[PDB]
RNA sequence: GAAGACCAAGGGUUCCUGUCCAACGUUAAUCGGGGCAGGGUAAGUCGACCCCUAAGGCGAGGCCGAAAGGCGUAGUCGAUGGGAAACGGGUUAAUAUUCCCGUACUUCUUACAAUUGCGAUGGGGGGACGGAGAAGGCUAGGUGGGCCUGGCGACGGUUGUCCAGGUUCAAGUGCGUAGGCUUGAGAGUUAGGUAAAUCCGGCUCUCUCUAAGGCUGAGACACGACGUCGAGCACCUACGGGUGUGAAGUCAUUGAUGCCAUGCUUCCAGGAAAAGCCUCUAAGCUUCAGAUUGUAAGGAAUCGUACCCCAAACCGACACAGGUGGUCGGGUAGAGAAUACCAAGGCGCUUGAGAGAACUCGGGUGAAGGAACUAGGCAAAAUGGUACCGUAACUUCGGGAGAAGGUACGCUCUCGACGGUGAAGUCCCUCGCGGAUGGAGCUAUUGAGAGUCGCAGAUACCAGGUGGCUGCAACUGUUUAUUAAAAACACAGCACUGUGCAAAAUCGUAAGAUGACGUAUACGGUGUGACGCCUGCCCGGUGCCGGAAGGUUAAUUGAU
């Protein structure tokens, strides 16, 4: 069965990646948000 | 001409057909072709703003004189075409000094007529002069209401306006409504009516059909849920329960919409 | 125009491999691991000067370094350019 | 037509080798996609990058908005599309159109020579394209002959009309064929292509106009290729190899869903864009710079390249009966990519061993009966092919219809009738990838008669049950992802109604959008729902439309 995660990778990085997040004043909010919990990780 | 399918398959039964011999076989003017991607009837935001619009055949827009300026220079219908941008037929014409331009092919216009535009051209069909120029009573279309603008009044199939007074700097011409308007006299129109006027005789027969022109379906508000539309709602078929409105509660039978103002001097009787 | 500082950073070291041997052996092709931004022009002025031999060709490969667990915190090894240099006939590195 | 082989995605070392077997692996495990270590991914030509643009994104200024921002111009991004170029063979434990061998092609830079108006962000052209259908021509592949090599039979027979295996090779270059498209040639000229134009478009004169010139072009043929491949032998054992050397290598037939073909015909729903590219000039430069053609020399980077992909490596928590785009598709039978049995290739599904109770599951058969079962023939059973015969009511004249229902069907022989391909030879040549002409060979189709075996010849697999009456919905479609597929939705058709274009309407505070590059034969809303016959009465109510006289009535005004 078609099951809801399809990756492809362009398509995660357009909505999540750095640049995408960078774009947008929510979008950075949230690398900020995430850069001030300690996250390894800002973006997908 | 009209021509009714034999009924081979249901599908077929109930097609009736327009098909014009005279119209080119072939592929259009390439010089006069534009892009026209289809929108889905959305807009800049993304929003359905128009329902019921969607698919359709990829089509070019061929790109039409509606302004018809080129005045004193004859020009010869070298093909009648059909454009899927437009219920009427474009004649694509050769101007004296190697122009090619497309018209609205007007009713009685056929490969090889000679057409004019200016004050001195012959009130013939396809012909366009100023509606000062035009004599009362005669039957145009492609008529301007902004003088320069280009034509906006009637362009469809079989469509036409008559002159039906002039005095002064401004014409009252009849429109298919049966408005009856004031336009500026120095404004252009094409002499004799939009041609295709079996247009009207067509008979889809089928769903697809309205599918192959970018109709989407129309569900009725009846069978809505009322969270959907005023008539949503109730128990086995209902009439919708109330005075019959539009999706976002506009009544409808009856309930007119115009509200200009600005452009209320110009017309002279209305519609009905 | 390539540096000789440039040239002595470009070739970090000698590859050593059953493949590096055959090549060696058969195609007469050195196999180094050279630096990961040196470009097949620079790789060859490199093993020209500093080895006084006359290249045919380069060819270059990146390989991705592995992952490795090492107890507790997994980690990656380092990505190598290795470069296959084949020395013009007759000539020995 | 996969449980094979590839590719994209997605994953990310799972790849190969050695070693280990705790945990992981539904058991054990010496094994593993497990642990540990080492190794492995080689490019001018594949892909990315790159040039180009689609939807769309972002968007200098701008417009708009309390702020945040929204929209949008010039631009700039954005492939799923357009744009240069490589094939055959060999090689690793693991890569290979990347290494090697053989043999190509593309493009750029520099220098030089000879010709020489060059020049774009602009003009024109080109690139450049739909659905369906059909005929033709090919090729791959298949099959058979011939050829070469081997064989001469575990049990009767098997020197043959016998058996088995093999019978290789491309890009490219030349050539210019089947097919496709197009009249050319020379003058003179110009209301056009934002300016210019020698280009394009237009006009005029002659000439030619099944023609013959040009363009395009599968495939053939030649070269590539006295190379390579090749069964087989020689030859080392470490027993794995290694090198070495190697026969024949043709013809016919069949024939793609591949190619000619982005073709041709036809239809309506009318079929990307932009660049590369060609050409034209402009401004501008004129011993120049540039352009063209050629000849040398040099370059063509960078990143990906392992491995999995009908999956134990992706998405499903699992080594999960699920899901996952594209390509390739051999033999016999067959209409076929169905189906059966096989090939290439790949597997036996990571608990086994016994036993042969009830009962459960999935199947096989069944006396007599035959729907008596049951809410209901649910489920089963049955029908099932081709050719011919034959087929009712009804009908919108298409249908209904495969109605219904019959007959034949294997194999052998005999007599027949025929299609395709087209050798040699012959003859014209406007002498070549040319025409007749000819029928050898090869291959296919089919009729009739006679016979013969069996319970049975559409023998398996495969493969309509049918008919009668009636409700509802015209019909094909759509839907409650996961208890409802329907009489529900849609639908063509119908009607009312709004809407004169800065349209109505909708999204939005606005700008701006859609509507529509549309214009009343259009667009929006509402209802009805093919088609036929029709569609009555009521305007009190409530809508809506119109009318304004009077009455009532807000802000406002401010008399008293």
């Amino acid at each position: 069965m078609k099951r809801t995660f399809q990756p492809t990778v362009l398509k995660r990085k357009r909505t999540h990646g750095f640049r995408a997040r960078m774009a947008t004043k929510n979008g950075r909010k949230v690398i900020n948000a995430r850069r001030a919990k300690g996250r390894a990780r800002l973006s997908k | 001409a009209i021509v009714k399918c034999k009924p081979t398959s249901p599908g077929r039964r109930h097609v009736v057909k327009v098909v014009n011999a005279d119209l080119h076989k072939g592929k259009p003017y390439a010089p006069l072709l534009e892009k026209n991607s289809k929108n889905g009837g959305r807009n800049n935001n993304g929003r359905i703003t128009v329902r019921h619009i969607g698919g359709g055949h990829k089509h070019h827009y061929r790109v039409i004189d509606f302004k018809r300026t080129k005045d004193g220079i004859p020009a010869t219908v070298e093909r009648l075409e059909y454009d899927p941008n437009r219920s009427a037929n474009i004649a694509l014409v050769l101007y004296k000094d190697g122009e090619r331009r497309y018209i609205l092919a007007p009713k009685g216009v056929v490969a090889g007529d000679v057409v004019q535009s200016g004050v001195d051209a012959p009130i013939k069909a396809g012909n366009t002069l100023p509606m000062r120029n035009i004599p009362v009573g005669s039957t145009v279309h492609n008529v301007e209401l902004k003088p320069g603008k280009g034509g906006q009044l009637a362009r469809s199939a079989g469509a036409y306006a008559q002159i039906v007074a002039r005095d002064g700097t401004y014409v009252t011409i009849r429109l298919r409504s049966g408005e009856m308007r004031k336009v500026l006299s120095e404004g252009r129109a094409t002499i004799g009516e939009v041609g295709n006027s079996e247009h009207m005789l067509r008979e889809l027969g089928k769903a697809g059909a309205t599918r192959w022109r970018g109709v989407r379906p129309t569900v009725r508000g009846v069978v809505m849920n009322p969270v959907d539309h005023p008539h949503g709602g109730g128990e086995g078929r209902t009439s919708g329960g109330r005075h019959p409105v539009s999706p976002w509660g506009m009544p409808t039978k009856g309930y007119k919409t115009r509200k200009n103002k600005r452009t209320d001097k110009y017309i002279v009787r209305r519609r009905n | 125009m390539i540096t000789e500082e440039r040239i002595l950073k470009v070739l970090r070291a000698p590859h050593i491999s059953e493949k590096a041997t055959m090549a060696a052996e058969k195609a007469n092709t050195i196999v180094f691991k050279v630096a990961k931004d040196a470009t097949k022009k620079e790789i060859k002025a490199a093993v020209e000067k500093l080895f006084e031999v006359e290249v045919k060709s380069v060819n270059t490969l990146i390989t991705k370094g592995k992952t490795k667990r090492q107890g507790l915190r997994q980690g990656r090894r380092s990505d190598v350019k290795k470069a296959y240099v084949t020395l013009k006939e007759g000539q020995d590195l």
